[PDB]
RNA sequence: UACCUAAUCAGAAAGCCACGGCUAACUACGUGCCAGCAGCCGCGGUAAUACGUAGGUGGCAAGCGUUAUCCGGAAUUAUUGGGCGUAAAGCGCGCGUAGGCGGUUUUUUAAGUCUGAUGUGAAAGCCCACGGCUCAACCGUGGAGGGUCAUUGGAAACUGGA
C-alpha cells in the first residue's frame, strides 16, 4: 500500500521490529540528511506521530484505510493506553506471523492468496481476517500445499500464542483471547490514548 | 609569532657541536668531507633515530659515528654492513677510519621519532590533529615536555591556508642555558614547498 | 551514579589581538539521575575540567519531579525565553524516541512515561530555561491539595 | 455481472512537489541582478546542486500543483484570556447621589445552602449493547436510559440600606 522501499522503516521510525539485522550493513547513526551529525529528542506530539509513522510502514492500512484499527484502539472500552497493541492484532498478518508463512507484515498481507486463506469456510484476501473462536485459517482444496504456505514449515518451529500450525495444514484455531503485552513496546501508550482522542 | 627559540646561544655549555676536529686550514676541507660523507649516510639512514653526530676527528681520531637509535639491520645482521661501509667511504675519498655507533638512551626524545608516529599519517593527508594531540602525554611520561602542534598555512587537506594556536604547554627561553631539541624536518610528497611553525622543547 | 548529559561544546572564534584564541564552552546537563533537569555551561580550555566546572558551580538549579502512578501529575508548559517545552503523559511501561529539542530532562526522570516537548527554536540557551519554568510550576497531588486546604480526594 | 483464492489470457501506482534550508530531502553540467528561483527565508554583479536540464532524493498516496471558506498556530476587549506606574495603562477637571456600589453591637416574622407531590423518565440525542453489506445507504430496544419530571413548606445572631 506504501509502494516504496521497506528499508527506511528502521531509519525514519524508532520501532521497526520487522527484521533481526538491518543496521549491520547500514549506518545506525541519526537520520538521512544529517546522518553524520548527532540525533535529536522526539517531541511530545512528535513521539505519538513518530509511532503512527512507525506503525504506518508496519500496518498495511495507512491513514483513513486503518479507520477500524484506530477506532478499535480508542472508543473501544478497556485499557485505552494499551488498546493500540491489544485491539490491533486481528489482521491476517498475525496468522502468517504465527504459523510460519511470512516474516514481514507487508508480505503477510500478500500471503492471503498464495498462502493459507480459507479460514474454515469463507476466506478473505484483505490485510485483516475475522479469526475468532471457531475460525480455522487454513488453505483451500486446490491450494492445500503451496510454496509460500509450506515454505518455512520446519524453519519456523517456535509459534506465537493464540495460534495453531501443523505440517500439510497450517490451520490456526487456538485461543481467541490474545495478550496486550505480547508485542514490541517502544512507543508511548497514554500519549496515543490522548492524542488520538483530541 | 616568529618564536624560533634562539637555542644557538642557549647551548654551548651542554650542547656543543656534532663535528669536532683541530683545524683552521683543514676546517673548510674537513667540513667539505663532512657533508660529502653525509650525502651517502643520509640515504643509508632511511630516516633513522639520529639525535646528534659523533664526528670527533680531533687528535688524529677521525670517525663519522652515526647514532641511528637502537642497533637494528642498519649496521647489518652482526655488523655485516660495517665491512661494506669501508668501500662506501672509500668511493667518496679515502677515509673509512672504522665509523662507530652509539646506543641512544630514551629514543623518543627527538622530534624525528615523534614525527614518525604522529606526523607519519600526514603523508597520506589523514589525521593531522587527532594523532597530533597524542605523543606529548607520552613525552611527559618520559620526563620531558614534547612537541607542540602548529601550522602557518595549508591546514591538512584544504585549498585554503589556515593557521592554529594549539600550544599544549609553554617553551622556556628566558634563560641562557635552556636546552631545546628543535628537530625540524619536512617532506615534499606532491604537496608543494611550504614552511611550518611547529615548536619543540626538551 | 550521576547521569551527566554533555550535549555539545560550543566553540568561539575570538577575533582579539591574539591570532585565534580557542574557548570551548562545554555544555553538560547537571542531572542527578532521578527526575531533576540540571543545566551548566563551562568556559575552560580543557572541556573535561570545564564540564565538571559547571557541575560543581551549578548543581542547585535542579527541581524535584515526583510521579503519581507512572504518569505525569499535570501537563505543564514553559514560558521562559524563546524556546518552550510541554509535559505529555504516557503509560509507565513505554519509551521515548528522537527528533525535536533537548533530551536531557525527561530522560533523567527514569519513568519512561513522559514525552519531552520544546518547540521555540534550536538555540540551546533559552529552551532549557523554559523547561525548569514548567518543572517548578508543576502541580502535584498533595501540592494542590494544600492550595485548597481540605481533602486530597475533594479537588479532582 | 460485491467480497470473490477459477478459469489461471497478461489487462500496469504512477506521480508531482521541498531539496542550502526552514521541514523528513542532490549530484554533475548550463547559467552568472540576463532569466530562473521566489509562504519563511532568500538565492542572481562568477564559482545561486535555491536557478535550468539530465542521475536523483523526503513525503504521501491512482494522481498532482493551484484559488476563495473554520479551527494547530497563540488568547489576541482578556471570558479562564486586562492594568489601575516604564510594559497593555497617570481623568490637570482639587466642590457634588450613575443606586454600580462604601464597619455600625444586639436584633427580625424564615431572601437562604441540603430533604418535598414523580406520573414522566421520548428522542437524524453519545443508546449500557444492540445488523449486515469486506472499501457504501442497508435499524427493533420509550420501563433500563442518563438527555428525569424529589433538592424543602424549610434551620436567620448576615452584599450597598440599622
Amino acid at each position: 500500500r506504501f509502494r516504496g522501499s521497506n528499508w527506511k522503516k528502521s531509519r525514519r521510525l524508532g520501532i521497526s521490529l520487522s527484521g533481526t539485522g538491518k543496521e549491520l550493513e547500514k549506518r545506525p547513526y541519526a537520520p538521512g540528511q544529517h546522518g553524520p551529525n548527532q540525533r535529536k529528542k522526539l517531541s511530545e506530539y512528535g513521539l505519538q506521530l513518530r509511532e503512527k509513522q512507525k506503525l504506518r510502514y508496519l500496518y498495511g492500512m495507512t491513514e483513513r484505510q486503518f479507520r477500524n484499527t484506530f477506532d478499535i484502539a480508542g472508543k473501544k472500552f478497556g485499557v485505552h493506553g494499551e488498546n493500540f497493541m491489544i485491539l490491533l492484532a486481528s489482521r491476517l498478518d498475525a496468522v502468517v506471523y504465527s504459523l510460519g508463512l511470512a516474516r514481514t507484515r507487508r508480505q503477510a498481507r500478500q500471503l492471503v492468496n498464495h498462502g493459507h486463506i480459507l479460514v474454515d469456510g469463507k476466506r478473505v484476501d484483505i490485510p485483516s481476517y475475522s479469526v475468532k473462536p471457531g475460525q480455522t485459517i487454513s488453505v483451500r482444496e486446490k491450494s492445500q500445499k503451496l510454496n509460500i504456505i509450506v515454505e518455512s514449515v520446519e524453519i519456523n518451529n517456535f509459534v506465537p500464542e493464540y495460534l495453531n500450525f501443523d505440517a500439510d495444514s497450517l490451520t490456526g484455531t487456538f485461543v481467541r483471547l490474545p495478550e496486550r503485552s505480547e508485542l514490541p513496546a517502544e512507543i508511548n501508550e497514554q500519549l496515543i490514548v490522548e492524542y488520538y482522542s483530541r | 609569532g616568529q618564536k624560533i627559540n634562539p637555542i644557538g646561544l642557549r647551548v654551548g655549555i651542554i650542547r656543543d657541536w656534532e663535528a669536532k676536529w683541530y683545524a683552521e686550514k683543514d676546517f673548510a676541507s674537513l667540513l667539505h668531507e663532512d657533508l660529502k660523507i653525509r650525502k651517502f649516510i643520509d640515504n643509508e639512514l632511511k630516516e633513522a633515530s639520529v639525535s646528534h653526530v659523533e664526528i670527533e676527528r680531533a687528535a688524529n681520531r677521525i670517525n663519522i659515528a652515526i647514532h641511528t637509535g637502537k642497533p637494528g639491520m642498519v649496521i647489518g645482521k652482526g655488523g655485516s654492513e660495517i665491512e661494506k661501509l669501508r668501500n662506501k667511504l672509500n668511493a667518496l675519498t679515502d677515509k673509512k677510519v672504522h665509523i662507530n655507533v652509539i646506543e641512544i638512551k630514551k629514543v623518543d626524545l627527538d622530534a624525528r621519532l615523534v614525527a614518525e608516529n604522529i606526523a607519519r599519517q600526514l603523508e597520506n593527508r589523514a589525521s593531522f590533529r587527532r594523532v597530533q594531540k597524542q605523543a606529548i602525554t607520552r613525552a611527559m611520561k618520559l620526563g620531558a615536555k614534547g612537541i607542540k602542534t602548529q601550522v602557518s598555512g595549508r591546514l591538512g587537506g584544504a585549498d585554503i591556508a589556515r593557521a592554529e594556536q594549539y600550544s599544549e604547554g609553554t617553551v622556556p627561553l628566558h634563560t641562557l642555558r635552556a636546552d631545546i631539541d628543535y628537530a625540524h624536518a619536512e617532506a615534499d610528497t606532491t604537496y608543494g614547498k611550504l614552511g611550518v611553525k611547529v615548536w619543540i622543547y626538551r | 551514579e550521576f547521569e551527566e548529559r554533555v550535549v555539545t561544546i560550543n566553540r568561539v572564534a575570538k577575533v582579539v589581538k591574539g591570532g585565534r584564541r580557542f574557548r570551548f564552552t562545554a555544555l553538560v546537563v547537571v542531572g542527578d539521575k532521578n527526575g531533576r533537569v540540571g543545566f551548566g555551561t563551562g568556559k575552560a580550555q580543557e572541556v573535561p575540567e570545564a564540564i565538571k566546572k559547571a557541575v560543581e558551580a551549578a548543581k542547585k538549579d535542579l527541581v524535584v519531579v515526583p510521579r503519581v502512578e507512572g504518569t505525569t501529575p499535570h501537563t505543564i508548559t514553559g514560558r521562559y525565553g524563546s524556546g518552550s517545552v510541554f509535559m505529555k503523559p504516557a503509560a509507565p511501561g513505554t519509551g521515548v524516541i528522537a527528533g525535536g529539542p533537548v533530551r536531557a530532562v525527561l530522560e533523567l526522570a527514569g519513568i519512561t512515561d513522559i514525552l519531552s516537548k520544546s518547540l521555540g527554536s534550536n538555540t540551546p540557551i533559552n529552551m532549557v530555561r523554559a523547561t525548569i519554568d514548567g518543572l517548578q510550576n508543576l502541580k502535584n497531588a498533595e501540592d494542590v491539595a494544600k492550595l485548597r486546604g481540605k481533602t486530597v480526594e475533594e479537588l479532582y
